[PDB]
RNA sequence: GUCUACGGCCAUACCACCCUGAACGCGCCCGAUCUCGUCUGAUCUCGGAAGCUAAGCAGGGUCGGGCCUGGUUAGUACUUGGAUGGGAGACCGCCUGGGAAUACCGGGUGCUGUAGGCUU
RNA sequence: AAACCUCCCGUGGAGCAGAAGGGCAAAAGCUCGCUUGAUCUUGAUUUUCAGUACGAAUACAGACCGUGAAAGCGGGGCCUCA
RNA sequence: ACACGCAGUUUUAUCCGGUAAAGCGAAUGAUUAGAGGUCUUGGGGCCGAAACGAUCUCAACCUAUUCUCAAACUUUAAAUGGGUAAGAAGCCCGGCUCGCUGGCGUGAGCCGGGCGUGGAAUGGAGUGCCUAGUGGGCCACUUUUGGUAAGCAGAACUGGCGCUGCGGGAUGAACCGAACGCCGGGUUAAGGCGCCCGAUGCCGACGCUCAUCAGACCCCAGAAAAGGUGUUGGUUGAUAUAGAGCCGAAUCAACUAGCCCUGAAAAUGGAUGGCGCUGGAGCGUCGGGCCCAUACCCGGCCGUCGCCGGCAGUCGAGAGUGGAC
C-alpha cells in the first residue's frame, strides 16, 4: 500500500548495441572493461557513444575536424570520433592529424596519410592511452539530417518555419490559401 | 468528545503578550476530561466561547490534575448542566452521591446519556459544588440521608451462570 | 509558573491508507515521506511544519516522542539511505561514511542530533529511512476521528509514546 | 437521444498526470515585440561597438596595471 | 452556453471604487517603468484604450517593452493544459508597481551590509531566514492576584 | 506664525452658520483708447490703483451633519478539512483552523514638495 | 400644471443612438470654428483558440495630414456586439 | 566524503476578487405602522352662503422613527482560493557604442575586474520524434439550476466504479476499511463476540424501556403534524399548622426533554438476515479481553526496476599513499 507511480521507473537508455557485428561487440567489451576499471570518464563516454545508433553518431567532416583541431590548446592531441570521418572536397590545406575513428572514407584516409597524419582504431587508442589522455572528443552535427527540418512547430502556424511534407515542390502544390495573404490568410 | 473514568484538571492560561498589553490576565478553569490533551482542548473551547482568546493567539500557562481532598468521605455533589437535545438547549441541576468530584461528574455524564440520550460533546458542565445533608432537592439522594440505614438484598440474582453450565441443583436467590 | 518550551521535533505516523486521498493531502504526505500506512518520520516543529501537519491532520497521528522512543526507533528499526538504498544500521561505519562531514560518526551521535534538534537535523533525518512500524498491538480507539473526540488521529503529544511502544 | 453537454470532471487529473510545468525560463530572451526605433538604435550601437576597441583595450590595460599596483601595495 | 465577449462578467472588476471616480490621479502617469520590472496588472474602467483582458486582472509579470504611453509586459497565463508566458500591451493607468520584489531587494541590501560587516570581526552571522521557532520557554508571574475563574454562562432565550 | 505660484496624496481637505485677520500677498474695485468678445466691458481681454476686509481666502468655534480611525456588536454570523454524530426530514451539535458587517459608544477635523514674500 | 425671462439649490438623480453593464462634470454631455487619422504601407500582440483561421481590438513604426498658441490628440464611433 | 534545477505543499512580504455574511436610520427597487408637517394640492364628507375658520379622513410627498426583503441592489465584507519574489540568469565599480531621446542628461547594448550555500520539507532533472485506443459515462461529501418530487434532467471541486480483486454492510457498482506476485508466523483497520458464525462461556459499570404494530446500527430500504397522570428526569409559579365540620403532611398548576402507545390501511405466505431475545441477545454513555483480510512487521521463493553496480582476474573497510636514491 504505497503510492509510487511506475510510469517512468524503467530507464530506456541503451545497455548493449543492437548491431550483431562482432568487431563492434569486441570493442564494446574492451571499453566496458576500461570504463568499469579506470576512473576516467572518457572511457564511459566512448562506451555510451558506441552504444548509440547510426543516426545518433552522424559522420564527421574533415573540414569540421580540422577547424576543431585548429583551436588553441589542443596541439599534438589525438582526435577521437565514434562515428565516421568523411572527406571534404572544399578544403585544400590539410595539416597532419592523429585521428581515431571506427571508419574513415577512402578519400579522407588518403588525404590524412598524404598529409603525414596518423589514423588509429579504438583498440590502438586503448593501447596508446587507456584513460584517453591527450584526446579531443569530437562528433558530427546531430541535427544535420534533413529529417529534423520537418520537426518542431507544425506549418500553418504563426512564427513557424518547418518544412512541410510535400510530394513535390512547385507552383501549384502549395503557396496558396493559408500561405498567401491574397488567398484567405497566411501564417 | 469521548468519556471514560474522568479526572478533574485545573487549567490556567492567558493570551500571549502583546506590545499594547504587556501583562495580560490569567484565567483558571476546572475541566473534567479523561486526559490532559482533551482537558486542554475543552479549556480552549470554553475560553474561545467566553472571552476573545484563541489557542493560536494564547498559551496555557499550567494544566494540572486536581486530586480529591477527601477520597474516603461520602459527599453530595450538585452539578449545573447545559446540554443540547434534539430540540433547543436547556438548563438542568442534578444531585449525586459519591466519594470524588470526578466520579460524580462521570456519574452525571452516564446518567445524562442514559436518561436523555445526550452526548458528551453536547453536554456542558458549569459548576459542581459539594453540599451538606440539607440543600438537597432530589429525593433519590435525600432518601440515603439516614443514620440508621437498613435494607436487605431481596432478590439475589446469581452470577457465574456459565460456571459449570449443567448442574443438578437449581440455583438459589435468597440469602 | 514555568511554561515548558514547545518541542523542537515531533514524530508523525500515517494511520490510514492511500485509497481516496485529496490531492493536497497526498502531496503533503509524500513530502513528509509518509507514503505507506504505519510509517513514522521525525519532523522538526516550526510554523510551516505545523501548518502542513494541520493540513494532513485527519490522515496522521503525531506527537512529541520521548528519549526512549527515539532510542528504540533508531536501534530496532533504524535504516539508512545509502546510494538510494535502504540499508540497516548494523555498524557505525555506515553512519561515519554517510554523515562524517557533520560530526555524526555513530548511533549515539545520530540519536543526539535527532533528539536535541541541531544544525544538521535535516541531514540526519533525510539520511534516516522512514520507519516502517508494525500494526498497533492491542488495537486502536478509532482511526477515522480525532484524538480529542476518542479517535487516534491528530495531536496526542504524550500518548504518542504509548503508541510507539505498541507499534515499534 | 440527448447526450451530455459539457464537463471538466477528469480534466484536472489529466493535466496533473504529466505534471504541468511553468514555461521554460531562459536567459537572453528574444527581442520580438520591441519598438522598431529602439531596435534600430540597438542595432546601430552593436554595429558601431567595434569602433573605439583600442581605447577600451587601453583602458582595460590601465585598470589591470592599477589593480596590480594595488595588490602589490596590499602584499 | 455563454457569450465570448471581451468585457463579459466585468461588472465589478472594471469599476472604480466608492467615492474614487472622476479624474485619474497623475502619479500613475508620472511614475516610470524599466525593463524587467515586476508589475501587477489591475484594469481601470475610466480608461478604455489599452485595457487588459479580464483574465490578466490581478496577475503579475515583468516588463520587456516600454512604448510612449504603454508598457509591454510578459505574464504567465494557464490555459487548461499548461502555463504560457505571453506578452500583452497595457496602458499606464492599468499597471502598478509591485513591492514584493522591493521587499526582497531590501533584504538583499541588508545581507550585503551584514556581510561587509562582521567579516573583519570573524563572527559569522545568521543570514538565512527561519520559520517561527518554539516560544522560548519563560516564567509567568502571578503577582498577588490569583487567576480569574471562568464559569460557563447558563443558557437564556433572548430573541 | 503665515501668504502667493505650481503641485503630490484627493472630505482629517466636504456642507451649513458665527467670530477674527497686524504686514506682504491673493481679490473686491475704477474705466473701454488700444488687443479681445458678447443683446449687455455681466464673463473674457486690456489700461489702472480712489476706497475695502463688505465678499472670496486664511485661522478658530458648533455637546453640528459628514468623513477618517478605534471599542462594542463578537469569537457572533459565516467558513477549509473530519466522523459508522443527532434528526424522518428541515436543520443542528462537536473536533480541527480562520474570522465578519449594522445599530451603540470614544478620538481627530489636513499633512507635505519646490520657488518666491511679510511679521525686517 | 406645461410657452419666455431672472435668482438660488442642484455628485450627476440628465445626456452620451440602440439591449444592458461599466465609464464620464471648466467631459466622454450641449453650442461653436476648422477639417476628413473613416488616408497609404510593413510587421508585433490581445479575445473563442488547437493557442488555426474570420470578426473585433491594443500598443508601435514608416509617409501624407487635420486641429490647437502649444503641450498634445486623432489612422472611425467612450468600451463590451453589428 | 565534495550538487544545479523541478514541485495539486507550507511559511515570509506584495497585490486580485465582491461569494457566504451583513445593510437598506447609506444609493436603487419593494414594503408595514404609528408621531410632527394648510410644506403642497384633490376627492368624499360635518359645522359653515364661503373662508388655509375649527374637525378628521382618504390620495400621492416631507421631517425624525419603525416591521420585513433583493440571483439580474449595495456603503462594508470574510473562510477557501489565484498571480508573484525568497539571489550567480544577483549585486558593486571602470571604460566604450548609439543614425533613438535629451541643455548638460537619459535609456539600451557592449567589454574588464570584486563579491557565493539566499525561507521549511521532499525529490535526479531536461529534451526530440513514431504513436494504438478514447471522444455514449455513472455514482458519492459539499455548492447549486429547472421541477412538487423522482433510482429525473443539467453544472463546480475532489474521490471512486468504469478498468477492481480483498475484509465488513445477511444480500449488493458508487458505502466503511483497504487496494492484489506464491507462502509461514505475529498484529490490526472497518466491523463484530447467544446459535447459524471465529470471538465477552467478563461473577462488566451506570440508568431508561412492556409494546394485544416493541426495539435492534452511514448510504439503506421506511413515516409526519397532534396528543397520553404509562413511566423517568428538568424549568417556572403559587399555598401549607394564621392549618391546605372530619381525616391528617406534604400538595397543586403551566411548560419541557428521554423510552413506549394512538395517529398508522393493500392485495402469493414473510423477514432486526433467520432462530430467537425482555436481570436483553433492546436503547444511551462507557471499560478491559477477544475474533481477522490479498491491510502493517519478520522471514523463504519468483519476476521487474535501479546501483555512473562487481568479476579479463586484486587488497581493503570514516581511508586519509606506495616506492627508489
Amino acid at each position: 500500500g504505497v503510492d509510487i507511480r511506475h510510469n517512468k521507473d524503467r530507464k530506456v537508455r541503451r545497455k548493449e548495441p543492437k548491431s550483431q557485428d562482432i568487431y563492434l561487440r569486441l570493442l564494446v567489451k574492451l571499453y566496458r572493461f576500461l570504463a568499469r576499471r579506470t576512473n576516467s570518464t572518457f572511457n564511459q563516454v566512448v562506451l555510451k557513444r558506441l552504444f548509440m545508433s547510426r543516426t545518433n553518431r552522424p559522420p564527421l567532416s574533415l573540414s569540421r575536424m580540422i577547424r576543431k583541431m585548429k583551436l588553441p590548446g589542443r596541439e599534438g592531441k589525438t582526435a577521437v570520433v565514434v562515428g565516421t570521418i568523411t572527406d571534404d572536397v572544399r578544403v585544400q590545406e590539410v595539416p597532419k592529424l592523429k585521428v581515431c575513428a571506427l571508419r574513415v572514407s577512402s578519400r579522407a584516409r588518403s588525404r590524412i596519410l598524404k598529409a603525414g597524419g596518423k589514423i588509429l582504431t579504438f583498440d590502438q587508442l586503448a593501447l596508446d592511452s587507456p584513460k584517453g589522455c591527450g584526446t579531443v572528443l569530437l562528433s558530427g552535427p546531430r541535427k544535420g539530417r534533413e529529417v529534423y527540418r520537418h520537426f518542431g512547430k507544425a506549418p500553418g502556424t504563426p512564427h513557424s518555419h518547418t518544412k512541410p511534407y510535400v510530394r513535390s515542390k512547385g507552383r501549384k502544390f502549395e503557396r496558396a490559401r493559408g500561405r498567401r495573404a491574397s488567398r484567405g490568410y497566411k501564417n | 468528545k469521548a468519556s471514560g473514568t474522568l479526572r478533574e484538571y485545573k487549567v490556567v492560561g492567558r493570551c500571549l503578550p502583546t506590545p499594547k498589553c504587556r501583562t495580560p490576565p490569567l484565567y483558571r478553569m476546572r475541566i473534567f476530561a479523561p486526559n490532559h490533551v482533551v482537558a486542554k482542548s475543552r479549556f480552549w473551547y470554553f475560553v474561545s466561547q467566553l472571552k476573545k482568546m484563541k489557542k493560536s493567539s494564547g498559551e496555557i500557562v499550567y494544566c494540572g490534575q486536581v486530586f480529591e481532598k477527601s477520597p474516603l468521605r461520602v459527599k453530595n455533589f450538585g452539578i449545573w448542566l447545559r446540554y443540547d437535545s434534539r430540540s433547543g438547549t436547556h438548563n438542568m441541576y442534578r444531585e449525586y452521591r459519591d466519594l470524588t468530584t470526578a466520579g460524580a461528574v462521570t456519574q452525571c455524564y452516564r446518567d445524562m446519556g442514559a436518561r436523555h440520550r445526550a452526548r458528551a460533546h453536547s453536554i456542558q458542565i458549569m459548576k459542581v459544588e459539594e453540599i451538606a445533608a440539607s440543600k438537597c432537592r432530589r429525593p433519590a439522594v435525600k432518601q440515603f440521608h439516614d443514620s440508621k440505614i437498613k435494607f436487605p438484598l431481596p432478590h439475589r440474582v446469581l452470577r457465574r451462570q456459565h460456571k459449570p453450565r449443567f448442574t443438578t441443583k437449581r440455583p438459589n436467590t435468597f440469602f | 509558573f514555568y511554561v515548558p518550551a514547545e518541542p523542537k521535533l515531533a514524530f508523525v505516523i500515517r494511520i490510514r491508507g492511500i485509497n481516496g486521498v485529496s490531492p493536497k493531502v497526498r502531496k503533503v504526505l509524500q513530502l513528509l515521506r509518509l507514503r505507506q500506512i504505519f510509517n513514522g518520520t521525525f519532523v522538526k516543529l516550526n510554523k510551516a511544519s505545523i501548518n502542513m501537519l494541520r493540513i494532513v491532520e485527519p490522515y496522521i497521528a503525531w506527537g512529541y516522542p520521548n528519549l526512549k522512543s527515539v532510542n528504540e526507533l533508531i536501534y530496532k528499526r533504524g535504516y539508512g539511505k545509502i546510494n538510494k538504498k535502504r540499508i540497516a544500521l548494523t555498524d557505525n561505519a555506515l553512519i561515519a561514511r554517510s554523515l562524517g562531514k557533520y560530526g555524526i560518526i555513530c548511533m549515539e551521535d545520530l540519536i543526539h542530533e535527532i533528539y536535541t534538534v541541531g544544525k544538521r537535523f535535516k541531514e540526519a533525518n533525510n539520511f534516516l529511512w522512514p520507519f516502517k512500524l508494525s500494526s498497533p498491538r492491542g488495537g486502536m480507539k478509532k482511526k477515522t476521528t480525532h484524538f480529542v473526540e476518542g479517535e487516534d488521529a491528530g495531536n496526542r503529544e504524550d500518548q504518542i509514546n504509548r503508541l510507539i511502544r505498541r507499534m515499534n | 437521444a440527448k447526450s451530455k453537454n459539457h464537463t471538466t470532471h477528469n480534466q484536472s487529473r489529466k493535466w496533473h498526470r504529466n505534471g504541468i510545468k511553468k514555461p521554460r525560463s531562459q536567459r537572453y530572451e528574444s527581442l520580438k515585440g520591441v519598438d522598431p526605433k529602439f531596435l534600430r538604435n540597438m542595432r546601430f550601437a552593436k554595429k558601431h561597438n567595434k569602433k573605439g576597441l583600442k581605447k577600451m583595450q587601453a583602458n582595460n590595460a590601465k585598470a589591470m596595471a592599477a589593480r596590480a599596483e594595488a595588490i602589490k601595495a596590499l602584499v | 452556453t455563454n457569450t465570448k465577449g471581451k468585457r463579459r462578467g466585468t461588472r465589478y472588476m472594471f469599476s472604480r471604487p466608492f467615492r474614487k471616480h472622476g479624474v485619474v490621479p497623475l502619479a500613475t502617469y508620472m511614475r516610470i517603468y524599466k525593463k524587467g520590472d515586476i508589475v501587477d496588472i489591475k484594469g481601470m474602467g475610466t480608461v478604455q484604450k489599452g485595457m487588459p483582458h479580464k483574465c490578466y486582472h490581478g496577475k503579475t509579470g515583468r516588463v520587456y517593452n516600454v512604448t510612449q504611453h504603454a508598457v509591454g509586459i510578459v505574464v504567465n497565463k494557464q490555459v487548461k493544459g499548461k502555463i504560457l508566458a505571453k506578452r500583452i500591451n497595457v496602458r499606464i493607468e492599468h499597471i502598478k508597481h509591485s513591492k514584493s520584489r522591493d521587499s526582497f531587494l531590501k533584504r538583499v541590501k541588508e545581507n550585503d551590509q551584514k556581510k561587509k560587516e562582521a567579516k573583519e570581526k570573524g563572527t559569522w552571522v545568521q543570514l538565512k531566514r527561519q520559520p517561527a521557532p518554539p516560544r522560548e520557554a519563560h516564567f509567568v508571574r502571578t503577582n498577588g492576584k490569583e487567576p480569574e475563574l471562568l464559569e460557563p454562562i447558563p443558557y437564556e432565550f433572548m430573541a
